[PDB]
């Protein structure tokens, strides 16, 4: 009976930047889904093609959690067919999605009175981003026609900015924590069911 | 890439880059103005000049965007706002003249001294001095003695420096290609490149004097009563054909004409409706009004306050050794952080302005969706029009008595209808006359109809034919009395506060006819109506992303300012009035003078 690491990602001291979102792969363990449908202290906890409760006990071959902190507002763009900056240029998700989506306020810890500006996000890019794919690369954007060399000025522009959370902020603007569970379901002995 | 999706890549950082410098400065202004102590300036300073810098680099990179190269309206809305230089098209040499003539100006006016003649001993100056004085009295001569002491120093001392202030403010709307500084200040109302909802700069002077011309019967009524009641608190010195001397009329400039009704009085022994000890005498305290103003745009059609409003606002004065400045604001801090700074008492005048500051903060809210740069309203009178229609449904005689403040068996008799609808047309009808003349005084001496040596004689002659207003004692080439008022000398515009009276009186007839109400305008009550609150909100959502002739169309139906509203609103008075008036004269002679 080993049990899953659920709280060394649900319960992480810090998280990770949108555009290097961070990836926990579970296997080979007893998965409890109990902690998180029983809890009523998560903002949003949405899966798509199974249902949360009767389908917790069907067998799946690997499991991936991702995790990142993103702002109130956006928590809407974590869904499949959505449009906007983070669905775009940094988290995508595919049209069959068959997972979950949870994510619930974190303003207490990931914001200060000064501006907590650990976070980051990418604003631009030349071509969206393909399904479950991670850019962290930091080259000027070209916006004119004449060659920027690495240096930002004129139709050049660095391509990360910075979310800098603030206690007074509004819901909107508040910093969330979010983690995304997929589960694979290949031709393999699928050694995670949980009871 | 072409240009125009190049600028729109451009305004993205600028969006993002700007809301964050902006949060910093509000903040600074609202910890000096909650808690004022001597550290608490540096911040403020610090935080402006970050904000202002960010402005002017963000500016002179902006105009390497050519607007010709672009379609969209929005982009074009965006860029427009941006671009424009201001005052720095000025050479340096005639730049540190400008501030330095408007600083002085401003020192010069707050910094009065009304000293009696004959005696060095007292002094008053403006605050609370001259104006307590001429609030209450029924003396001439004492009347007659702060109203040129105040026009004898500061207008002979803002004449030499304000001839100066015209060439150059018009100089630099000369290098902004406006045709000169009052077109400058015109262009608020411009509107390009829509069919059907364009607007011109010098069509808002043509609509303006229509409008004035379809109120002046209602004036002139209003006028003969206040001089026919003028003639016993003064036995004597008031003509029956004639027109009203300047020092008799409330305050000093004769701006409002609010302080007149303790002498005119349409049916006295019947007092007012006040509610103030219903609250003083079962427990109100400073959040029951604000859990009650928000109880009324809940139950109209709109959202509820946020938790944030809820604990970081200051509501109450804080007493103690911490020093507060008191003036109703309302503060949109952005990133959703709204707050209202106010200390409020138990009476009926802070729940009446609770209304109006907290309708301040429902306009914010419906548009923050918008950019940055178009989060406003649609024009300079459409935010302070909004947020005064809930006052006028807030005292109506049908609203208190809902909430448990009018004893529930009174009566409503209509001697008592005229006495409310004198306190609001001495503030109403009484002031548009005298915006309309100092706007257009001041529109001639920019223009340059009006030669630099018949200034004061031009002044006291649209006094004569346009207020009705005559010189007590006769003043030569030497004063400069529309300087004496504080929106001259500060540099501020006047003609907002004509159209705003305006739109009021447009949008509540409109929201009132959605209710379904039955009887006298002045009687209505947007309560518990669902259609009407959707239609201001389909205006109040926009912000500037429309021009403000399709703002209007939205909830009016019709694409221009008009006056017949407001007409309507104060029918019984002008029957009442004509009635009264059949044993005097209507109109005034401009040839009559008190000095002779
Ligand atoms: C994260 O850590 C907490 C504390 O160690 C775990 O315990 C739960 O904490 C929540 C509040 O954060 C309580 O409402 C629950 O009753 C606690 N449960 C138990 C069994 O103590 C929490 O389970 C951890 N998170 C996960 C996903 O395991
Ligand atoms: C006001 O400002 C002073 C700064 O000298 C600070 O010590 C004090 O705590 C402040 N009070 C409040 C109520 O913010
Ligand atoms: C103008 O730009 C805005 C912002 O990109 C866009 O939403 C709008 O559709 C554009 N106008 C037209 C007519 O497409
Ligand atoms: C506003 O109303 C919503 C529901 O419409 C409610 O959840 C929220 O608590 C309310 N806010 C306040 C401050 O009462
Ligand atoms: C609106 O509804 C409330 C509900 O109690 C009621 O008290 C109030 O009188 C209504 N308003 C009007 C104008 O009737
Ligand atoms: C008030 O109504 C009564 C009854 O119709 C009428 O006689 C009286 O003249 C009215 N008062 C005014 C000021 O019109």
């Amino acid at each position: 009976t080993n049990l899953c690491p659920f709280d060394e990602v649900f319960n992480a001291t810090r998280f990770a930047s949108v555009y290097a979102w961070n990836r926990k792969r579970i296997s080979n363990c007893v998965a409890d889904y109990s902690v998180l449908y029983n809890s009523a202290s998560f903002s949003t906890f949405k899966c798509y093609g199974v249902s949360p409760t009767k389908l917790n006990d069907l067998c799946f071959t690997n499991v991936y959690a991702d995790s990142f902190v993103i702002r109130g507002d956006e928590v809407r763009q974590i869904a499949p067919g959505q449009t906007g900056n983070i669905a775009d240029y940094n988290y995508k998700l595919p049209d069959d999605f068959t997972g979950c989506v949870i994510a619930w306020n974190s303003n207490k810890l990931d914001s200060k009175v000064s501006g907590n500006y650990n976070y980051l996000y990418r604003l631009f890019r030349k071509s969206n981003l393909k399904p479950f794919e991670r850019d962290i690369s930091t080259e000027i954007y070209q916006a004119g026609n004449k060659p920027c060399n690495g240096v930002a000025g004129f139709n050049c522009y660095f391509p990360l900015r910075s979310y800098s959370f603030r206690p007074t902020y509004g819901v909107g603007h508040q910093p969330y924590r979010v983690v995304v569970l997929s589960f694979e379901l290949l031709h393999a002995p699928a050694t995670v069911c949980g009871p | 890439s072409t240009i125009e999706e190049q600028a729109k890549t451009f305004l993205d950082k600028f969006n993002h880059e700007a809301e964050d410098l902006f949060y910093q400065s509000s903040l600074a202004s609202w910890n000096y103005n909650t808690n004022i102590t001597e550290e608490n300036v540096q911040n403020m300073n610090n935080a402006g000049d970050k904000w202002s810098a960010f402005l002017k680099e963000q500016s002179t990179l902006a105009q390497m965007y050519p607007l010709q190269e672009i379609q969209n309206l929005t982009v074009k809305l965006q860029l427009q706002a941006l671009q424009q230089n201001g005052s720095s098209v000025l050479s340096e040499d005639k730049s540190k003249r400008l501030n330095t003539i408007l600083n002085t100006m401003s020192t010069i006016y707050s910094t009065g001294k009304v000293c009696n003649p004959d005696n060095p001993q007292e002094c008053l100056l403006l605050e609370p001095g001259l104006n307590e004085i001429m609030a209450n009295s029924l003396d001439y001569n004492e009347r007659l003695w702060a109203w040129e002491s105040w026009r004898s120093e500061v207008g002979k001392q803002l004449r030499p420096l304000y001839e100066e202030y015209v060439v150059l403010k018009n100089e630099m709307a000369r290098a902004n290609h406006y045709e000169d500084y009052g077109d400058y200040w015109r262009g608020d109302y411009e509107v390009n490149g829509v069919d059907g909802y364009d607007y011109s700069r010098g069509q808002l002077i043509e609509d303006v004097e229509h409008t004035f011309e379809e109120i002046k019967p209602l004036y002139e009524h209003l006028h003969a009563y206040v001089r026919a009641k003028l003639m016993n608190a003064y036995p004597s010195y008031i003509s029956p054909i004639g027109c009203l001397p300047a020092h008799l009329l409330g305050d000093m400039w004769g701006r409002f004409w609010t302080n007149l009704y303790s002498l005119t009085v349409p049916f006295g022994q019947k007092p007012n409706i006040d509610v103030t000890d219903a609250m003083v005498d079962q427990a109100w305290d400073a959040q029951r009004i604000f859990k009650e103003a928000e109880k009324f745009f809940v139950s109209v059609g709109l959202p509820n306050m946020t938790q944030g409003f809820w604990e970081n606002s200051m509501l109450t004065d804080p007493g103690n050794v911490q020093k507060a400045v008191c003036h109703p604001t309302a503060w949109d801090l952005g990133k959703g952080d709204f707050r209202i700074l106010m200390c409020t008492k138990v009476t009926m005048d802070d729940f009446l302005t609770a209304h109006h500051e907290m309708g301040h903060i429902q306009y914010d809210m419906a548009y923050a969706a918008q950019p940055f740069l178009l989060r406003n309203g649609a024009n300079e009178g459409f935010h302070e029009a909004v947020g005064e229609i809930m006052s006028l449904s807030a005292a109506t005689p049908k609203h208190l008595k809902s909430i448990g403040l009018l004893s529930p068996d009174f009566q409503e008799d209509n001697e008592t209808e005229i006495n409310f609808l004198l306190k609001q047309a001495l503030t109403i009808v009484g002031t548009l006359p005298f915006t309309y003349m100092l706007e257009k005084w001041r529109w001639m001496v920019f223009k340059g109809e009006i030669p630099k040596d018949q200034w004061m004689k031009k002044w006291w002659e649209m006094k004569r034919e346009i207020v009705g207003v005559v010189e007590p004692v006769p003043h030569d080439e030497t004063y400069c009395d529309p300087a004496s008022l504080f929106h001259v000398s500060n540099d501020y515009s006047f003609i907002r506060y004509y159209t705003r009276t305006l739109y009021q009186f447009q949008f509540q007839e409109a929201l009132c006819q959605a209710a379904k109400h039955e009887g006298p305008l002045h009687k209505c009550d947007i309560s518990n109506s669902t259609e009407a609150g959707q239609k201001l909100f389909n205006m109040l959502r926009l912000g500037k992303s429309e021009p403000w002739t399709l703002a209007l169309e939205n909830v009016v139906g019709a694409k221009n300012m008009n006056v017949r509203p407001l007409l309507n609103y104060f029918e019984p008075l002008f029957t009442w009035l004509k009635d009264q008036n059949k044993n005097s004269f209507v109109g005034w002679s401009t040839d009559w003078s008190p000095y002779a």
